[PDB]
């Protein structure tokens, strides 16, 4: 689903900013 | 998880933080 | 290091696309 | 790491894929 | 969420359009 | 506001410029 | 909703990455 | 075109490369 | 300076995320 | 540092906005 | 201003929050 | 090209528009 694909792009940017040096895991799997 | 939670409604930065490592 | 901070933003976008359903870890 | 590799010089799609989970 | 995603693109567009003028973003 | 004005239909550059300081 | 416009923004970013030195053409 | 092909179902890297020069 | 220009684009995306319903003036 | 690559990413975003229905070619080389 | 503060060193979300309305 | 023209000094909308179809 492209809507989820677009949402996920924004989620990973948000996680990048919020998590800082902690980092994060992401998968769009679902 | 994060997709079902945060793509169907807006997550706060606090909610997003739960997905950090 | 602002340069790396900005680069990292583009890297995570690139990994998101390239990795697809595999996903990825990232840390700055 | 990916920052050292891919922020100094441009990584190809193939090089980026090395960092997938 | 749709409006949230839209707003991200809106601020990027305002940044470019407005230049040194800067801009005011409020979802109000 | 800008969301009501520019998220239902695309805003022109002139419309976007309304929000410049 | 401006979904097509938002999709296009992400498509251009993807093409930029994927196409590299070849470049690309974007038509909505 | 790319919008019809890629804005409902996700295009793979291979599909996207169809739109390179 | 383009480096500042690019930095600012990322700043406003970050402000968008952090400020939420408050919104923000961007006055570089 | 990947500055030119990063610049180009922002350039195509800018062209996407300003060119509208006209579209554009992006040709780095 | 924000450019002087945050383009020369990395600003956290907490530092950026100072610039909200 | 656009990179040489626009990656050290900021290009205006008018300058960018010259690269449109
Ligand atoms: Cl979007
Ligand atoms: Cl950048
Ligand atoms: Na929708
Ligand atoms: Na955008
Ligand atoms: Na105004
Ligand atoms: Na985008
Ligand atoms: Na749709
Ligand atoms: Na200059
Ligand atoms: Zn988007
Ligand atoms: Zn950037």
């Amino acid at each position: 689903f492209v809507n989820q694909h677009l949402c996920g792009s924004h989620l990973v940017e948000a996680l990048y900013l919020v998590c800082g040096e902690r980092g994060f895991f992401y998968t769009p799997k679902t | 998880g994060i997709v079902e939670q945060c793509c169907t409604s807006i997550c706060s930065l606090y909610q997003l933080e739960n997905y950090c490592n």
